[PDB]
């Protein structure tokens, strides 16, 4: 089979930019070679057919180019609705592949976590369960490390983080952390504490609550 | 208008079979290839074979051949997929397009399958109170399948978590940030909506 | 080297969503690996038969308006 490489996973860009995704071909493919767009809970859109046509509809920012084994997905004035993952097509030959594809995340100004720390509810702790949640909100760069503490000392069981996708509408980043305890657990202790550590700031961001 | 209509989503057994359906309008369907694709999240596409109405013509990814049966039916426009003997590794959004000289043109919305043991189960909803802006929360817990909404102030206020299994079951959080002065003066709710469980859920946020 | 023996058509040969025509095959010889021999536009870049067993997918380009793979060597129109 032909082996479509799309080497680079990700691609950060500013808005304005201009940013030029590649896909290698394994073998010649010509120009059968078409590309896609896929923005998360979306279908993927065709944009480029036979290596460098233009889809009806398609802005002219997007250009196709390449034939034989290199092809290259060029975006230009790069605008925060083109935060997607793009994605190549052989079509040369049965069986068809895809290249990996490419998310591209568009780069902005620093913009500092806004951290937030909640106790478990009364309606949780009636059945036994004790879950702390923490969420860091619209932080940029992506980077970002939380760590829990315990009555100061720091906690790494239980822990369970979930990651957005970029946001389309600041270019921002949130996450989610929540340490699940039992009941029992969670009342043999005083000080629940949620920190995050990102380029923003030297110290860590810290918050925290005490049951009494 | 050209349109591929697929099922939003299929829930099955381990072992079990799943037949999809691919429902062509806005074009003559046995002028166009229709082509059948697998997509596993963070996993490279993958695709699974293609079909000719106008000639009867099936091709198949050898790599599926194993798996997968497809068929037609001209008079009412329909192409179909189905898999067999699933496992955890066929749990995937499979989508259907259009096809021909320029490959891939139109795509349907996909077919969300999820191939579980696990028992449709309604969410556990928890507010998540405090113990200038608020940030408040509510914790969606131990649900099956996905998925949930969380609306808030219904739909007048928002940040959406990725679900995580914990441990054959679902659990996502929303978060909402208000002015301080709208809360608590004013209610804040969250509903939680799981359409598998035919349940909706209201927790009003409380301050302490 | 070049397959020395008979080569048996698996499908009817058909039209590609990609405009070429693809031609199954299945090798009745001992001396696979071997390089399929064909002659009239060959779209598969070198095909080969790997196993005796495992049939090939051969593709090709007609031109407007016969196709022999093999050395009783199978004869294919279009």
């Amino acid at each position: 089979d032909i082996v479509m490489t799309q080497s680079q996973k990700f691609m950060s860009t500013s808005v304005g930019d201009r940013v030029s995704i590649t896909c290698k071909a394994s073998q010649n493919v010509r120009t059968s070679v078409a590309w896609y767009q896929q923005k998360p809970g979306q279908s993927p859109k065709a944009l480029i057919y036979l290596a460098s046509n233009r889809h009806t509809g398609v802005p002219d920012r997007f250009t196709g180019s390449g034939s034989g084994t290199d092809f290259t997905l060029t975006i230009s004035n790069v605008q925060s609705e083109d935060l997607a993952d793009y994605f190549c097509l052989q079509h040369w030959t049965y069986p068809y592949t895809f290249g990996g594809g490419t998310k591209l995340e568009i780069k902005r100004a620093d913009a500092a976590p806004t951290v937030s720390i909640f106790p478990p509810s009364s309606e949780q702790l009636t059945s036994g369960g004790a879950s702390v949640v923490c969420f860091l909100n619209n932080f940029y760069p992506k980077d970002i490390n939380v760590k829990w503490k315990i009555d100061g000392s720091e906690r790494q069981n239980g822990v369970l983080n979930s990651w957005t996708d970029q946001d389309s509408k600041d270019s921002t980043y949130s996450m989610s952390s929540t340490l699940t305890l039992t009941k029992d657990e969670y009342e043999r202790h005083n000080s629940y504490t949620c920190e995050a550590t990102h380029k923003t700031s030297t110290s860590p961001i810290v918050k925290s609550f005490n049951r009494n | 208008d050209v349109q591929l209509v697929e099922p939003g989503a299929e829930l099955v057994q381990p072992g079990a079979s799943v037949k999809m359906s691919c429902k062509a309008s806005g074009y003559t369907f046995s002028s166009y290839w229709i082509n059948w694709e697998k997509q596993r999240p963070g996993k490279g596409l993958e695709w699974i074979g293609n079909i000719y109405p106008g000639s009867g013509t099936v091709n198949y990814d050898d790599k599926f051949k194993s798996k997968a049966t497809l068929t037609i039916d001209t008079s009412s426009n329909t192409a179909y997929m189905q898999l067999s003997s699933l496992t955890s590794e066929d749990s995937a959004v499979y989508y259907c397009t259009r096809g021909g000289s320029h490959a891939m043109d139109y795509w349907g919305q996909g077919t969300s399958v999820t191939v579980s043991s696990a028992k449709t189960t309604p969410p556990s909803v928890y507010p998540l109170a405090p113990g200038s802006s608020v940030t408040l929360g509510c914790l969606v817990k131990g649900y099956f399948p996905e998925s949930v909404t969380v609306t808030w102030n219904s739909g007048s206020l928002v940040h959406t978590f990725p679900a995580l299994l914990q441990s054959g079951l679902y659990t996502m959080s929303s978060s909402v940030t208000v002015p301080s002065s709208t809360w608590p003066s004013q209610t804040v709710t969250c509903s939680v909506a799981h359409p598998a469980s035919s349940t909706t859920v209201d927790k009003k946020l409380e301050p302490r | 080297a070049m397959c020395l023996n008979t080569f048996v058509l698996k499908k009817e040969v058909s039209e590609t969503q990609h405009g070429t025509i693809l031609i199954k095959v299945e090798y009745k010889g001992e001396d696979a690996p071997c390089k399929i021999p064909f002659s009239t536009r060959l779209i598969t870049a070198n095909p080969v038969v790997t196993k005796k067993e495992e049939p090939v997918n051969i593709e090709a380009e007609p031109p407007f308006g016969n196709i022999v793979i093999g050395i009783k060597a199978l004869k294919i129109n279009w």
